[PDB]
């Protein structure tokens, strides 16, 4: 889109409509006449724009009014309420900009925010830019979170986030113009190679994919329409329904063979019924002719009766002879009808073992997308975030993604090697207890006005707790943690001295022998300037290949590359790296998913802050003190980076509105 | 895109754990069923096909060309009266027995000679039988 | 979730 129009769409906002969030802060306007709304909506879109064409400099309010035109600049309390709402929610002035008015000499309020994962720094940049004092507690010796960039020598390769899922309304678009990010386009051609090491026939490759999507769509219509959603008392997983669709389809190839082979016995037993009338005329003809010959034996002259016995036997045999040609005429239409029914037989199989094994790979691609076996995804809700896809081709960062958190961490107070342990939140404030990871012996106490927990959903899930909440998190939160899904996928990085793959393909598949191994090393990526290949390990294989040493994996890896490109063309890798995200201390998994029995409405329970009870009985219900960010908190954008960054912007807006007031609301 | 799911067929595969592996087995053993009474009748029919070897060819009789007549020679007066005693009202068949009268003077032949040849007396003699 | 696919983006269900 184009103009103050595309501004609103690039900020994920309906250009012609006021949102639930703006109704909150401008309930006068949304309640008011439709004219005033359009002057708001234009100011909102005009501001959003101004921020977006130049996002390396702050957008002061004074700067906004000046560039804005009449009649829309006639009102300046409105232009202030708009600009102040935007800046507070990260729609303008977020990320790494240059300040115009530098920071207040004296700060206000204290937040301790746990984890410098990307959602983490997202808030700390915003909380700090609102003149708060932010300190940042990170258990690693690095700032990335699940954004992890391997770098040895010239080689660069992401074992965590890799792909910008398209700049069409992506906040990550804003960061790219702000940060030096080399954004490489990803070309969508993916050649599947079966286990042998040779390519799938271009006709098979379209027949399987097209089938796989029709089976997917089936579960959708199975789910949202036929309402097949509980079976035997449990919720249906996409895995189950995907299978139930196939048995209704392996049933149908057989309902159609039975119907066709039963139409052959329909007419094979009309031919039988016909050839019986025809053998029984051949024989009524045999005897008549016999009788008619013996009637010509009487030599003329003959009395008239014995003349009729020749003519009658002649009329009788020409009549019974006429019937038989009708019955070998009818046998004619059947003999070719029967050779054509048998000649166009229905589908002999539903899917072959060669066919299903390629169907597998499309399920591995689903298991990558979702970091879990399809047996665990919720059938109804797994794709519930679909509506918010970004438009545009996907990309990758050729100098590595880490380059982004690292950028987002400049100017910020970050304590590394600091494993939070207990969160203590009370009506009067918060203390957070942290050890040093290196010595586990230095203990730290951090007191603060509120705590922002960007603790990955797997950490939060961990039994026994890696972090103790004091007081315990309310049941409605902990149940939302149990119900949710934190899943697994891993990455094998392969690092060679020379480019032996096809340089002009970014990514290609490998097709799995079993269903069980459908996850195992099922997809490869060539992305970086250096000879680098990169293998996904999703599915059930994800969690399994963690119990198997690096070499066995890089073995199975080179095994695949050999079959596919020829033993001789596959050198040894100079450097190799397997990820173990399910075993990583401060991850416990890869990213979240909508587990069966979960909804996206758990993603929203996840983000409701915690208000501690009254300290003194009968004291006024306090301020909320414990806030949650992270990719597992943002319903409309789960399990991405941009979704995490977005959540940190959210809370930082929420934390400021609670502790610095919201002056834009009268 | 493009899938045919009726509720009917769903529950017969979801009812229990093996109700999928069940429902497919009787289809296969009903196709094993149906594949072999095709063998049966395809080879019952193959035997009925060979018993009809030679067709009816040694048994067809040449066609008799005779231009149909008007006047009745005394012979096919009688040929008629015995066709009617044996062929009833099939004015076709009577005409090829006589062979020299078309179907209409056959029709005629009844009424103009009804008194003389007792054709009603011949006709209910036909009905007993 | 589905938005994560970059290759062979599934499509059966997107509406
Ligand atoms: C293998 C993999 C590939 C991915 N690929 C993509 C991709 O291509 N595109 C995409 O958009 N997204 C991708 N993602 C998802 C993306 O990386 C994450 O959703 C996002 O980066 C995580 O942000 P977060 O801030 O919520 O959590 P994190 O970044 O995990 O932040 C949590 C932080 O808290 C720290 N921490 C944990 N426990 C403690 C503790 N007790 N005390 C102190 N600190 C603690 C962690 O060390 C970490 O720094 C991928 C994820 C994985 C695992």
């Amino acid at each position: 889109p184009s103009g103050v129009e595309g501004a609103a769409f690039q900020s994920r906002l309906p250009h012609d409509r006021m949102t639930s969030q703006e109704a909150a802060c401008f309930p006068d306007i949304i309640s008011g006449p439709q004219q005033t709304q359009k002057v708001f909506l234009f100011i909102r879109n005009r501001t959003l724009q101004l921020w977006l064409d130049n996002p390396k400099i702050q957008l002061t309010f004074e700067a906004t009014l000046q560039q804005l035109e009449a009649p829309y600049n006639s009102d300046t309390v409105l232009v202030h309420r708009v600009h102040s709402y935007l800046e507070r929610h990260g729609l303008i002035n977020f990320g790494i900009y240059k300040r115009i008015k530098p920071l207040p000499t004296k700060k206000t309020g204290k937040v301790i925010i746990i984890g410098s994962g990307v959602s983490g720094l997202a808030a700390a940049r915003q909380l700090q830019s609102f003149g708060m004092d932010v300190t940042l507690l990170e258990a690693r010796d690095r700032v990335g979170g699940r954004v992890a960039t391997f770098r040895k020598g010239n080689y660069v390769a992401d074992l965590g986030a890799m792909v910008v899922t398209g700049l069409g309304g992506n906040p990550m678009a804003v960061v790219s113009k702000q940060v030096n990010m080399e954004l490489a386009k990803i070309k969508q051609k993916c050649p599947l190679y079966e286990a042998n090491g040779q390519a799938v026939p271009k006709e098979k490759d379209e027949m399987v994919e097209q089938e796989f999507n029709r089976l997917l769509e089936a579960t959708s219509k199975l789910s949202h329409q036929l309402d097949f959603n509980v079976l035997n008392n449990k919720p249906v997983s996409l895995g189950q329904a995907l299978e139930v669709v196939i048995q209704l389809q392996e049933k149908h190839v057989k309902d159609e063979q039975i119907e066709h082979w039963k139409k052959i016995v329909k007419t094979q037993e009309e031919l039988k019924e016909l050839l019986n009338k025809m053998v029984n005329l051949k024989e009524k003809i045999k005897e008549l002719h016999q009788q008619y010959k013996e009637a010509s034996e009487v030599k003329p002259p003959r009395d008239i009766t014995a003349e009729f016995l020749v003519k009658s036997k002649h009329r009788d045999l020409t009549a019974l002879c006429k019937e038989y040609d009708e019955l070998a005429e009818t046998q004619g239409k059947l003999e070719e009808k029967l050779q054509e029914l048998e000649a166009n037989p229905p589908s002999d199989v539903y899917l072959s073992s060669r066919d299903r094994q390629i169907l597998d790979w499309h399920f591995a691609n689903l298991e990558f997308a979702n970091a879990t076996p399809l047996s665990t995804l919720s059938l109804k809700h797994w794709d519930q975030d679909d509506d918010f896809e970004f438009t545009g081709s996907h990309l990758t960062v050729r100098n590595g993604y880490s380059c982004v958190p690292v950028a987002l961490a400049e100017g910020l107070d970050i304590k590394l090697n600091t494993a939070v342990r207990q969160v203590r939140y009370t009506a009067s404030g918060c203390e957070v207890i942290a050890v040093n990871t290196r010595s586990t012996s230095q203990t730290f106490i951090y007191k603060c006005d509120a705590v922002l927990c960007t603790l990955p959903l797997g950490v939060l899930k961990q039994q026994p707790p890696a972090v103790q909440f004091v007081p315990p998190l309310p049941e409605w939160k902990t149940s939302a943690v149990q119900r949710m899904g934190f899943g697994n996928l891993n990455k094998v990085v392969l690092c060679f001295d020379r480019v032996f793959w096809d340089p002009s393909v970014n990514l290609f598949g490998h097709v799995g022998s079993t269903t069980a191994s459908r996850g195992e090393l099922f997809l490869f990526w060539n992305l970086y300037k250096a000879p680098i290949l990169l293998a996904l390990v999703a599915g059930e294989a994800a969690g399994i290949m963690e119990n198997i040493s690096d070499d066995v994996i890089v073995g199975r890896c080179l095994a695949i590359l050999k079959g596919i490109f020829g033993s001789s063309a596959v050198p040894q890798p100079k450097e190799t790296v397997v990820s173990r995200w399910r075993a990583d201390p401060w991850a416990r998994g890869s990213y979240s998913y909508v587990a069966a029995g979960s909804s996206g409405n758990d993603y929203d329970l996840m983000a409701q802050p915690i208000t501690p009870g009254p300290s003194i009985p009968g004291a006024p219900q306090p301020i909320p003190r414990l806030f949650f960010a992270g990719e597992h908190t943002i319903r409309n954008y789960p399990a991405t980076v941009h979704g995490a960054l977005l959540s940190g912007l959210r809370e930082a807006g929420r934390i400021a509105d609670q502790f610095l007031g919201a002056m834009y609301t009268l | 895109k493009g899938m045919f799911l009726s509720q009917e067929d769903v529950e017969a595969v979801s009812a229990n754990a093996t109700a999928a592996t069940t429902v497919l087995r009787q289809l296969d053993m009903e196709l094993v069923s149906v594949k072999r009474q095709i063998q049966n009748i395809k080879q019952t029919n193959s035997a009925l096909k060979e018993k009809l070897d030679g067709g009816i060819e040694p048994y067809r009789l040449p066609e008799v060309i005779q231009k149909c007549n008007a006047r009745w020679t005394t012979e096919e007066q009688l040929l008629a009266v015995q066709a009617i005693r044996k062929y009833g009202r099939d004015f076709q068949a009577i005409s090829d027995v006589i062979g020299n009268k078309s179907v209409v003077q056959v029709k005629n032949f009844f009424v103009n000679y009804r008194r003389r040849f007792n054709i009603d007396e011949v006709l209910q003699e036909w009905e007993a039988e | 979730a589905r938005t994560m696919q970059t290759a062979r983006k599934s499509t059966g269900g997107k509406a």
